[PDB]
């Protein structure tokens, strides 16, 4: 029940602001933890939203006059007014906990424990429009099936900007399933797979879905995957 | 002294840092913070405004 | 902005122990206390492991400890296990409860068990050469240590153009993986008689080739 969830993600276009939001669900935010951790894979970070309710003066020197955001305790929801966005924060941020003095974890000490997170939303600001992915059946092939271990799946291609979900079956296809993350294009496009490992006498009989999904663009495409049926 | 939406033009401090002597008020908005080394305050967690 | 000195890369054997470090100035030497180091297997968010650097988290193994005197530093992570190869950060003040930290230092534990690269090589589908399109999905995987290099013989000829290779990102089983495309036309993709992928993993070799369709 207790779980920080991200939500309100939308496309962003230079120009225009978007109203993001972290919920905490089990513990309301009145008199709780909320820290907006900013990452970007393979460098170093940084935590940045400085709101402590009150109005006061406590500010960072490197977003003055950008970022704004407002409180509400009681509904248990924070929301992110995120104005003049700028193109060059492509991150998925985390809004997280910490730790004081004042409870029985701490009598005597200090604090500072970031514990529990949330998922993190897909937001992307660019100055193209977005669009929708293309998804290519990645069929079995005769090594495959001999095998005994069918490889299949369904190759997202050609689509700007993120994101891209793929499941698989609807969620009735746990094992076995591995998603390899998308490639970045030299001319800036995105292509990603997710490969299961299936019996490989489920081919034909057992049907293959794989839903993937494109939240800015608003396309899911329930691709099937089938074998070579010449 | 009685709102049907409550009152919230009033304040109470429920704990303060030092202790007190006869006849004493006072005029600071200091914190009150777990143990020692003082937080000092602005509307977060485990500590006390 | 801103940003700590950190050692990037670290190295231990399992059972030993290694001192990971992060940077500060003269302004931090008085008398603060302010770091938590930090714990991440990458690609999510991170995990707490140690934090009121010589005292006890609630629920940790007790095989981690930190030391602490002038510019001389540890994390000392010590019993090390095959789990350990995981990003590492610390915390620190930076005055007025304001915050700063390190530069991101990342653990490898060697004296693991080697494995051959699991390839397989997909060939562009009917109806992306419907699409007039054409990509040789490479997927590598179960690779460990993860230094390879994606090559593509189009009838033994190595071919660069449109060559695009993910960097290692760490899998389930403690080793990498790698998601090479070869993008070519459908008159490029039914010339050629054959198209492998092959990779260079610690000397070791595993290709896969495969044929346009038949029919």
């Amino acid at each position: 029940e207790v779980q920080l969830v991200e939500s309100g993600g939308g496309l962003v276009q230079p120009g225009g602001s978007l109203r993001l939001s972290c919920a905490a669900s089990g513990f309301t935010v009145s008199s709780n933890y909320m820290s907006w951790v900013r990452q970007a894979p393979g460098k170093g970070l940084e935590w940045v939203s400085a709101i402590y309710s009150g109005d006061s003066t406590y500010y960072a020197d490197s977003v003055k006059g950008r970022f704004t955001i407002s409180r509400h305790n009681p509904k248990n929801t924070l929301y992110l007014q995120m104005n003049s966005l700028r193109a060059e924060d492509t991150a998925v941020y985390y809004c997280a906990r910490l730790v004081g003095a004042l409870t029985n974890i701490v009598v005597s000490g200090d604090g500072g424990a970031f514990d529990i997170w949330g998922q993190g939303t897909m937001v992307t600001v660019s100055s193209a429009s977005t669009k929708g992915p293309s998804v290519f059946p990645l069929a079995p092939s005769s090594k495959s099936t001999s095998g005994g271990t069918a490889a299949l799946g369904c190759l997202v291609k050609d689509y700007f900007p993120e994101p891209v979900t793929v499941s698989w079956n609807s969620g009735a296809l746990t094992s076995g399933v591995h998603t390899f993350p998308a490639v970045l294009q030299s001319s800036g496009l995105y292509s990603l797979s997710s490969v299961v490992t299936v019996p490989s006498s489920s081919l034909g009989t057992q049907t293959y879905i794989c839903n993937v999904n494109h939240k800015p663009s608003n396309t899911k495409v329930d691709k099937r995957v089938e074998p070579k049926s010449c | 002294d009685s709102k049907v939406g409550g009152n919230y033009n009033y304040l109470y401090r429920l704990f303060r840092k030092s202790n007190l002597k006869p006849f004493e008020r006072d005029i600071s908005t200091e914190i009150y913070q777990a143990g020692s080394t003082p937080c000092n305050g602005v509307e977060g967690f485990n500590c006390y405004f | 902005s801103y940003e700590l000195t950190q050692p990037a890369s670290v190295s231990g054997s399992p059972g030993q122990s290694i001192t990971i470090s992060c940077t500060g100035t003269s302004s931090d030497v008085g008398s603060y206390n302010l770091v938590s180091w930090y714990q991440q297997h990458p690609g999510k968010a991170p995990k707490l492991m140690i934090y009121e650097v010589s005292k006890r988290p609630s629920g940790v193994s007790n095989r981690f400890s930190g030391s602490k005197s002038g510019n001389t530093a540890s994390l000392t992570i010590s019993g090390l296990q095959a789990e350990d190869e995981v990003d590492y950060y610390c915390c620190s003040y930076a005055g007025s409860s304001t915050w700063v930290f390190g530069g991101g230092t990342k653990l490898t534990v060697l004296s693991q068990p080697k494995a051959a690269p699991s390839v397989t090589l997909f060939p562009p589908s009917s109806e992306e050469l419907q699409a007039n399109k054409a990509t040789l999905v490479c997927l590598i995987s179960d690779f460990y240590p993860g230094a390879v290099t994606v090559a593509w013989k189009a009838d033994s000829s190595p071919v660069k153009a449109g060559v695009e290779t993910t960097t290692p990102s760490k899998q389930s089983n403690n080793k990498y993986a790698a998601s090479s495309y070869l993008s070519l036309t459908p008159e490029q993709w039914k010339s050629h008689r054959s198209y492998s992928c092959q990779v260079t993993h610690e000397g070791s070799t595993v290709e896969k080739t495969v044929a346009p369709t038949e029919c």
